[PDB]
RNA sequence: ACCCGGUGAAAUUGAACUGGCCGUGAAGAUGCGGCCUACCCGUGGCAGGACGAAAAGACCCCGUGGAGCUUUACUGCAGC
RNA sequence: CAGGCGGUAGGGGAGCGUUCCCGAUGCCGAUGAAGGCCGACCCGCGAGGGCGGCUGGAGGUAAGGGAAGUGCGAAUGCCG
RNA sequence: CGGUAGCGGGCGUGGAUCCCUGGAUGUCCGAAUGGGGGAACCCGGCCGGCGGGAACGCCGGUCACCGCGCCUUUUUGCGCGGGGGGAACCUGGGGAACUGAAACAUCUCAGUACCCAGAGGAGAGGAAAGAGAAAUCGACUCCCUGAGUAGCGGCGAGCGAAAGGGGACCAGCCUAAACCGUCCGGCUUGUCCGGGCGGGGUCGUGGGGCCCUCGGACACCGAAUCCCCAGCCUAGCCGAAGCUGUUGGGAAGCAGCGCCAGAGAGGGUGAAAGCCCCGUAGGCGAAAGGUGGGGGGAUAGGUGAGGGUACCCGAGUACCCCGUGGUUCGUGGAGCCAUGGGGGAAUCUGGGCGGACCACCGCCUAAGGCUAAGUACUCCGGGUGACCGAUAGCGCACCAGUACCGUGAGGGAAAGGUGAAAAGAACCCCGGGAGGGGAGUGAAAUAGAGCCUGAAACCGUGGGCUUACAAGCAGUCACGGCCCCGCAAGGGGUUGUGGCGUGCCUAUUGAAGCAUGAGCCGGCGACUCACGGUCGUGGGCGAGCUUAAGCCGUUGAGGCGGAGGCGUAGGGAAACCGAGUCCGAACAGGGCGUCUAGUCCGCGGCCGUGGACCCGAAACCGGGCGAGCUAGCCCUGGCC
């Protein structure tokens, strides 16, 4: 039958207009009082995923 | 490619175009009448297209 | 609704292939099921029969073995040629078979 | 049991033209090496070898295998 | 002209053969189809393909393409 | 006068056999129905008949049960109906586990398998207390699409809608209640209550009742019901055109000259046939039965506009709560539909709904029922295959659900081919026969019935070479000898001596291995297909590319169909902005983008989901079958 959308896929990652997958920083849900100013912010942002688990999630994503 | 097909037959010269056929009536005899008038002799194989 | 045969007994007929074309003869009998005719004096054979009551003698008895009814062809009454039977209605109703080449009345 | 007449199975079987010793080699060789020995084919016997036959080891371990049993393992159900 | 060409897992390339389809209302076939049995012959690196003799007795399928129930030696395989 | 010859008798133009339609007969069992019972057997009652017929027997008829009408004097009678089967398909009641989650319990498998009830050529569903955002749609069902979207989800594995759009089909109706009439019953005697029947009524612009006013009541519509007909099904019929020569066992082959063709599909005939046979194209056809979704006729039925009244508008119902199911919804903000428990209304100024709740704005009219078509399936009939060809194809081409196995439920084979024609081998010979040798038939008997072809393992007979002082994965290289084919030179077969020589497969760091698999031969035997992906590739078109279901055409012909899908803009959780955008106070700085190329089809490699390269568990679950073995007990006998 056709392929099904893997929704953790779809809930956590983005396809950027080339290809590129992103997602956001891991490490930030908690235990944060006694991380610096530093890494609170440098992990406040999107991060481009490395090619080979890159190109691994864009097959989930098949009609994205 | 359908009109790739009429272009090929017409280069080769054996694509003919008549208004009418005569003397057929119905009867195959008629039609053998008719052929040997455009030259179809039978010879060769023919593609008969009309309406 | 039986086999359809062109050929009744006992119609004269052209044995028209096999080992006997050419012979001819009346239609001694028909045999439907197996779709044959025989034809008296044609496609005779040499049987063997053990010594009996009836076969005292012993030896051999010669017998038409019958031909498939397609190999054997009806002759005309009118033109003598042989032909092939043609459906005709009468004038009345009931209809017969006429000669294809001529036109005459097979009976 | 053995011999003659009659009837006539089986497990097994890669193929076999299938010897000994000392070596060797996946470390226990008819089959590799070097020696030794041996005319060809059987019959009655014995069981040392062919790691002989049989049973895809039951022991052992492995598999995020199965089942039966236990309880103050977890979760649930009957029952009360 | 120069150089390369051992090879398991594996990657790549080029081919051979089986059944079926178009080519076919064609062409080959009782002056013998398919299949079988021989061969010291021919072509091909090879898978193969021809030719000749014998058997056999009614089918066969070209060049060029198309499609797959397509190739066996092992599964303590299955059937005989 | 079946397969079916044989012996022995018949029938047919006075139209037989055979085919179709409608009758008749139809033993016993089976729903099985008088009763019993271990199906196909046993025993009756009532009424008739038969035999000499009282006893006895036979024959014909009748007698089960449940439901409804209760039309029934409850008793008793009468009437209509049910029961059981069906390949799959269908609805309903109940409802698993293996498995997936690489363990497992929520979850999955799946409301699947299966059990049970029922329906019918279909069944279900169906004329909004709908959808859900448009001031929209307008019964249901089915296909494409929307969409693997929205969502659901140990937010894991996975699961997965609807509206809208494009199509197929097309269809709408009947009641309950108010109120009038009548009929039997009540005894709180009555402008009363209850039950039956008829009229009336049918709703969301809210309708209807009852009273008042105009209209029309002869206009119009019109069945899903009844009647007729065409048409169709169940037998059939007509149906063009070839001769001669020749080889051959045989002509359709080859040769010569012809013919038909709305027919050159195909099958058969001794080999290869448009013109020999059955047919093919094209036509014609029913007294009888079935259908009749088309055509015509009829009947049931059905139709206005205001004002008044405030009489009616489906009850343990809505609604609220508790426990659950359904939906994409797994307790979630959890509505909506359904309902086992509790509480428990209103009759339009009434109720339900638009995802808690409230207000607003709207949609709809619950608690009664029916309804065609479009859809599903294939026991059955036909047609067609880049479907099989006897180890294949259904388990079965044949005497197969058989033989056989099994208490049983249940399991379950193997087995097709003489020849054109039986011409199926008289007769002689050997022999008890079997079997052969002559003869004879045939083109062929090396077609002889254990019969087309007739491979291989396997077993023999005959011949060539070779072998009894040499020890070996059986071969190989050389030389020599013998036998054979060759003018020659060359070769085939065999092998004496010399040289060299650790089977094949698998599994392995490593096998000749005393590790695995194989007795040998033949045949069956494993990377497929669908949908979706991602690359490559052959093409088509290109800022565009492309259709899906379906409709028309064909009957190995294509065309139409633009709904929809991808692409032409991205960034952002989003509002939103846009060649930008996001974070930011920023007119820092970064991130992701811009600086055009796509899309459709075919082929190939790989990936996801399907059993997914083939064979193999121990097990788990469902429904049945077994206490004729064995265990225990119950009844009745026997033995010591
Ligand atoms: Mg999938
Ligand atoms: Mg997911
Ligand atoms: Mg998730
Ligand atoms: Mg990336
Ligand atoms: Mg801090
Ligand atoms: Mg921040
Ligand atoms: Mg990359
Ligand atoms: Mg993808
Ligand atoms: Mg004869
Ligand atoms: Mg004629
Ligand atoms: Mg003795
Ligand atoms: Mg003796
Ligand atoms: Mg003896
Ligand atoms: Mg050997
Ligand atoms: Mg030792
Ligand atoms: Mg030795
Ligand atoms: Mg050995
Ligand atoms: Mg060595
Ligand atoms: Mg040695
Ligand atoms: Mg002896
Ligand atoms: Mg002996
Ligand atoms: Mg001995
Ligand atoms: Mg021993
Ligand atoms: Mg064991
Ligand atoms: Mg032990
Ligand atoms: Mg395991
Ligand atoms: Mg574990
Ligand atoms: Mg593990
Ligand atoms: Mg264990
Ligand atoms: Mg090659
Ligand atoms: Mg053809
Ligand atoms: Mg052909
Ligand atoms: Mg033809
Ligand atoms: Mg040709
Ligand atoms: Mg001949
Ligand atoms: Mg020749
Ligand atoms: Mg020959
Ligand atoms: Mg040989
Ligand atoms: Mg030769
Ligand atoms: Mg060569
Ligand atoms: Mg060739
Ligand atoms: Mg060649
Ligand atoms: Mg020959
Ligand atoms: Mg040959
Ligand atoms: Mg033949
Ligand atoms: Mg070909
Ligand atoms: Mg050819
Ligand atoms: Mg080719
Ligand atoms: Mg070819
Ligand atoms: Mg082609
Ligand atoms: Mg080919
Ligand atoms: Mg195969
Ligand atoms: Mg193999
Ligand atoms: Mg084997
Ligand atoms: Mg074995
Ligand atoms: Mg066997
Ligand atoms: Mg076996
Ligand atoms: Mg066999
Ligand atoms: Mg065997
Ligand atoms: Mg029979
Ligand atoms: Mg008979
Ligand atoms: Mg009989
Ligand atoms: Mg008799
Ligand atoms: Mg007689
Ligand atoms: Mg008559
Ligand atoms: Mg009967
Ligand atoms: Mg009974
Ligand atoms: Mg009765
Ligand atoms: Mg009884
Ligand atoms: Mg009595
Ligand atoms: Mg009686
Ligand atoms: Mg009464
Ligand atoms: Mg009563
Ligand atoms: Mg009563
Ligand atoms: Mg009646
Ligand atoms: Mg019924
Ligand atoms: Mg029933
Ligand atoms: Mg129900
Ligand atoms: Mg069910
Ligand atoms: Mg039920
Ligand atoms: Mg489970
Ligand atoms: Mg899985
Ligand atoms: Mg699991
Ligand atoms: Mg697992
Ligand atoms: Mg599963
Ligand atoms: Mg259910
Ligand atoms: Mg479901
Ligand atoms: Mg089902
Ligand atoms: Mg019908
Ligand atoms: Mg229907
Ligand atoms: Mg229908
Ligand atoms: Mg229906
Ligand atoms: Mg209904
Ligand atoms: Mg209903
Ligand atoms: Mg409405
Ligand atoms: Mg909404
Ligand atoms: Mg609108
Ligand atoms: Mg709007
Ligand atoms: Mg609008
Ligand atoms: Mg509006
Ligand atoms: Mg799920
Ligand atoms: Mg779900
Ligand atoms: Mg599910
Ligand atoms: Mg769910
Ligand atoms: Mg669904
Ligand atoms: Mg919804
Ligand atoms: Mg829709
Ligand atoms: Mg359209
Ligand atoms: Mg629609
Ligand atoms: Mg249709
Ligand atoms: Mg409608
Ligand atoms: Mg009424
Ligand atoms: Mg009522
Ligand atoms: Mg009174
Ligand atoms: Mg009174
Ligand atoms: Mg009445
Ligand atoms: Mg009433
Ligand atoms: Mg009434
Ligand atoms: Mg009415
Ligand atoms: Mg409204
Ligand atoms: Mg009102
Ligand atoms: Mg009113
Ligand atoms: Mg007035
Ligand atoms: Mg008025
Ligand atoms: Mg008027
Ligand atoms: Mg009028
Ligand atoms: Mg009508
Ligand atoms: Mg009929
Ligand atoms: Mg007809
Ligand atoms: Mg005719
Ligand atoms: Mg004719
Ligand atoms: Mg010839
Ligand atoms: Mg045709
Ligand atoms: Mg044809
Ligand atoms: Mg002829
Ligand atoms: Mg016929
Ligand atoms: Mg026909
Ligand atoms: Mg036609
Ligand atoms: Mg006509
Ligand atoms: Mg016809
Ligand atoms: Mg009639
Ligand atoms: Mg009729
Ligand atoms: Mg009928
Ligand atoms: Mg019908
Ligand atoms: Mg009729
Ligand atoms: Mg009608
Ligand atoms: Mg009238
Ligand atoms: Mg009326
Ligand atoms: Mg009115
Ligand atoms: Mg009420
Ligand atoms: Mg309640
Ligand atoms: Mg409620
Ligand atoms: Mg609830
Ligand atoms: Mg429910
Ligand atoms: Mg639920
Ligand atoms: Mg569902
Ligand atoms: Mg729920
Ligand atoms: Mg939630
Ligand atoms: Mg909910
Ligand atoms: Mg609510
Ligand atoms: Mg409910
Ligand atoms: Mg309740
Ligand atoms: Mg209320
Ligand atoms: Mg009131
Ligand atoms: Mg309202
Ligand atoms: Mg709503
Ligand atoms: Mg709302
Ligand atoms: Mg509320
Ligand atoms: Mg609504
Ligand atoms: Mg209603
Ligand atoms: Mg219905
Ligand atoms: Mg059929
Ligand atoms: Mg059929
Ligand atoms: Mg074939
Ligand atoms: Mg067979
Ligand atoms: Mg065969
Ligand atoms: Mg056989
Ligand atoms: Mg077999
Ligand atoms: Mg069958
Ligand atoms: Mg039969
Ligand atoms: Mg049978
Ligand atoms: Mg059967
Ligand atoms: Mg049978
Ligand atoms: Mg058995
Ligand atoms: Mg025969
Ligand atoms: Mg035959
Ligand atoms: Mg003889
Ligand atoms: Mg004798
Ligand atoms: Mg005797
Ligand atoms: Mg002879
Ligand atoms: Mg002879
Ligand atoms: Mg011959
Ligand atoms: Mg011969
Ligand atoms: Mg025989
Ligand atoms: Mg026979
Ligand atoms: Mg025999
Ligand atoms: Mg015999
Ligand atoms: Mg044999
Ligand atoms: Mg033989
Ligand atoms: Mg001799
Ligand atoms: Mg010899
Ligand atoms: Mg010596
Ligand atoms: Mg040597
Ligand atoms: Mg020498
Ligand atoms: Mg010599
Ligand atoms: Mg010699
Ligand atoms: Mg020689
Ligand atoms: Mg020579
Ligand atoms: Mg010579
Ligand atoms: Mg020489
Ligand atoms: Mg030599
Ligand atoms: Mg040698
Ligand atoms: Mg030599
Ligand atoms: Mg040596
Ligand atoms: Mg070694
Ligand atoms: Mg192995
Ligand atoms: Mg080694
Ligand atoms: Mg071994
Ligand atoms: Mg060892
Ligand atoms: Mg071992
Ligand atoms: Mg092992
Ligand atoms: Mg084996
Ligand atoms: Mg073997
Ligand atoms: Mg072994
Ligand atoms: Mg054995
Ligand atoms: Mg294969
Ligand atoms: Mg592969
Ligand atoms: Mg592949
Ligand atoms: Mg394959
Ligand atoms: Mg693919
Ligand atoms: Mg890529
Ligand atoms: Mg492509
Ligand atoms: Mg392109
Ligand atoms: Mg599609
Ligand atoms: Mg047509
Ligand atoms: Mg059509
Ligand atoms: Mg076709
Ligand atoms: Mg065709
Ligand atoms: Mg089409
Ligand atoms: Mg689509
Ligand atoms: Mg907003
Ligand atoms: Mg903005
Ligand atoms: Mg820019
Ligand atoms: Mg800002
Ligand atoms: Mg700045
Ligand atoms: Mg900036
Ligand atoms: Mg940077
Ligand atoms: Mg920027
Ligand atoms: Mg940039
Ligand atoms: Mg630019
Ligand atoms: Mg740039
Ligand atoms: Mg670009
Ligand atoms: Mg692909
Ligand atoms: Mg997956
Ligand atoms: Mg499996
Ligand atoms: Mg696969
Ligand atoms: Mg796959
Ligand atoms: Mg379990
Ligand atoms: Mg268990
Ligand atoms: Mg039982
Ligand atoms: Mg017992
Ligand atoms: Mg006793
Ligand atoms: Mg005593
Ligand atoms: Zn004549």
């Amino acid at each position: 039958p056709k392929m099904k959308t893997h929704k953790g896929a779809k809930k956590r990652v983005k396809i950027t207009a080339s290809g590129k997958v992103v997602a956001m920083k891991t490490g930030k849900r908690h235990l944060n009082w006694q991380k610096s100013g530093k890494e609170i912010r440098q992990k406040g942002r999107k991060f481009v995923l490395a090619k080979p688990e890159a190109e691994r999630i864009k097959l989930l994503l098949p009609y994205e | 490619g359908l009109a790739m097909a009429v272009a090929d037959r017409a280069r080769e010269g054996k694509l003919l175009l008549v208004e009418a056929f005569a003397g057929v009536n119905g009867k195959t005899k008629e039609f053998l009448a008719w052929a040997k008038e455009a030259g179809l002799d039978g010879s060769e194989s023919v593609l008969l297209v009309t309406g | 609704m039986r086999v359809k045969m062109h050929v009744k007994k006992g119609d004269t007929v052209l044995v028209a292939s096999g080992k006997y074309k050419g012979r001819v003869g009346k239609v001694k009998e028909v045999l439907p099921k197996k779709y044959a005719v025989i034809v008296e004096g044609v496609n005779i054979v040499k049987k063997a029969v053990r010594v009996s009551p009836k076969y005292p003698q012993g030896g051999f008895i010669e017998k038409e073995a019958p031909l498939h009814a397609s190999k054997v062809r009806p002759i005309c009454p009118a033109c003598g040629k042989p032909t092939r039977v043609r459906k005709k209605f009468l004038e009345n109703g009931k209809k017969i078979r006429v000669c294809a080449k001529c036109g005459g009345a097979l009976d």
